[PDB]
């Protein structure tokens, strides 16, 4: 079990750790978060009391270093930093725990939610989407745009998701215009899976990471990316049976975890009705359809 | 964006554009089978591609052999149309391709966009006008060449005959849409009007009769009467 200590909490903030969150009051004696399960990526995120604008946060993996949070009063945010001196770090963490100034990552033992939302997410791939290679952790916020969004303006602060575009020469083979547009198996299987992602786990990994950035930050490009990667599968007549079965599991837990009241901005009616009811795979997502219909029948 | 009443005069500027109508690409007769079921028999069709400024009609005939063994023919007709329009642009010198192509039905937008991905500088647009181009198979000589075709074929017409020698493109387009609107609303009467005077002939190389200016104004007035009338007979007014 790992620890992210906080230097202090000088400003009132809502703190998120994966799918959990709690309120810290201005100058409350708060020194961080403990018992963080090793073995998964994690995300620690922030929404200030004063400015509910700009949710922001850090993707990280405790196996890749000792990380702490420290408010910067110049830049005005909770910043993730790495402590290289490891003895200093252990000693700082031990004191805070002895004084019990840390909240405990509150995992129920029956609960595989986080593992199910992050099964294919790998920190090394997050770092290729979010380019800032001097840190081992990755900052995201509400307003970052995607590489594809900049094509339609600062490239250093972009989300480098995989560009998916159904009306592109990459998606459409000359002479198979109708065939490739109405059945995207070539684009999915040859172009994207075999060519760009190499395997279905890397693809699912980006798709999961896009969904999490959309939920936790309201990042609109991330939402577009999630829906696009779903639609590309759902609009392919030929998809390996194992991929459909995992896709169905993946979506199910995303739909289960979404805030009930955010459903109107993170879920695209057109994509979902198409995927569940008109597409090649309309019969293939039994778990996802059943949860969608019982929880968000308005959308359909 | 879309083409409507407000930007109607863009059709006659000097940017080369076409109208593409696909409403007569896939045509069928519907008949009873011996078993008393229903079956369709396809008949030849055409793509109506029209340069509105010069009157050039690039009439692509769609021979029934192109549907043989194909499923979902209404959908393939859209893609077939896009494929042929694309082939025509590509056949053409750069300075001769369309800067825009306006499709008369929105279902054509995606097929044509996808077929024209190689021409990112050609704009593909819908329109909010209810243009009467489906009535082009009521022009006897067009219908004849389509029905006689034994193979895929492209025939080039000027749907304005020699009218641009005397009137502008704006006016020629408006005459054409009025004639076609009339043919669509009541083809018999429309055609009675155009051929009532055996002294006014259609030259062998034209589609419409050789009317003088004064004779066109009367014809044009009679066609508006027809269109107003059929509107009553239809709605009781
Ligand atoms: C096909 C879009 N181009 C035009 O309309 C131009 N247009 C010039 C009058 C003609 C005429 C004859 N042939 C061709 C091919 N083009």
């Amino acid at each position: 079990m790992n620890t992210v200590p906080f230097t202090s909490a000088p400003i009132e903030v809502t703190i998120g750790i994966d799918q959990y969150s709690f309120n810290v009051k201005e100058n409350q004696p708060f020194h961080g978060i403990k018992d963080i399960p090793i073995g998964h990526v994690h995300v620690i995120h922030f929404q200030h009391a004063d400015n509910s604008s700009m949710r922001y946060g850090y993707w990280f993996d405790c196996r890749m270093g000792n990380f702490y949070i420290q408010y910067d009063p110049k830049d005005g945010l909770y910043k993730m930093m790495e402590e290289r001196d490891g003895a200093k770090f252990e000693n700082i963490v031990h004191n805070f725990k002895e004084r019990q100034m840390m909240v405990s990552y509150p995992k129920i033992d029956e609960d595989d939610t986080w593992y199910n939302l992050t099964e294919f997410v790998q920190m090394d791939k997050i770092r290729k989407i979010v380019r800032k290679d001097e840190n081992q952790f990755s900052y995201v916020d509400s307003s970052m745009t995607t590489v594809q969004e900049n094509e339609l303006s600062d490239p250093a602060h972009s989300l480098n998701y995989t560009v998916i575009n159904f009306k592109s020469r990459e998606a459409i083979r000359p002479g198979h215009e109708m065939e490739d547009f109405l059945d995207k198996s070539y684009y999915l299987n040859t172009v994207m899976l075999q060519g760009i992602f190499k395997n279905s786990s890397n693809y699912f990994g980006e798709l999961q990471f896009a969904f999490l950035n959309a939920m936790f930050f309201g990042n609109y490009g991330s939402s577009l990316q999630w829906h696009a990667m779903i639609e590309l599968i759902c609009s392919s007549a030929t998809v390996p049976k194992h991929m459909l079965d995992k896709l169905d599991e993946i979506l199910y837990y995303q739909i289960k975890t979404l805030p009930e009241q955010y459903s109107d901005i993170l879920l695209n009616e057109r994509v979902w009705n198409i995927c569940l009811y008109s597409s090649f795979q309309k019969n293939s997502l039994h778990n996802t359809e059943k949860i969608m219909e019982n929880k968000y029948p308005e959308l359909l | 964006g879309a083409m409507n009443s407000s930007n109607y005069a863009e059709l006659f500027n000097n940017d080369i554009k076409l109208f593409v109508d696909d409403t007569n690409v896939y045509r069928v007769t519907v008949h009873k089978t011996f078993e008393g079921n229903v079956a369709t028999k396809a008949i030849n069709g055409c793509i109506f591609t029209l340069n509105p400024k010069t009157g050039h009609l690039f009439l692509k005939i769609i021979h029934t052999s192109v549907w043989a063994g194909q499923k979902r023919l209404s959908q393939l007709a859209k893609w077939k149309t896009a494929e042929e329009v694309s082939a025509l642009v590509r056949s053409l010198p750069k300075e001769e391709q369309p800067k825009q192509i306006i499709v008369t039905r929105k279902a054509m937008l995606d097929p044509l966009e996808v077929h024209m991905l190689d021409f990112p500088n050609i704009a593909i647009r819908p329109t909010e006008l209810r243009l009467p181009f489906s009535a082009a198979m009521s022009i006897d000589k067009l219908s004849d060449v389509v029905m006689k075709a034994t193979e895929p074929q492209m025939v080039l017409f000027n749907i304005y005959d020699d009218w641009l020698d005397r009137i502008s493109s704006y006016t020629a387009f408006s005459r054409l849409t009025l004639l076609l609107r009339a043919l669509k609303t009541n083809e018999e009467s429309a055609k009675m009007i155009l051929l009532s005077d055996p002294t006014i002939t259609i030259k062998s190389y034209h589609l419409w009769p050789s009317f003088t200016d004064e004779q066109w104004i009367t014809i044009e007035s009679q066609m508006r009467d027809l269109i107003l009338t059929e509107y009553g007979r239809k709605y009781n007014v």
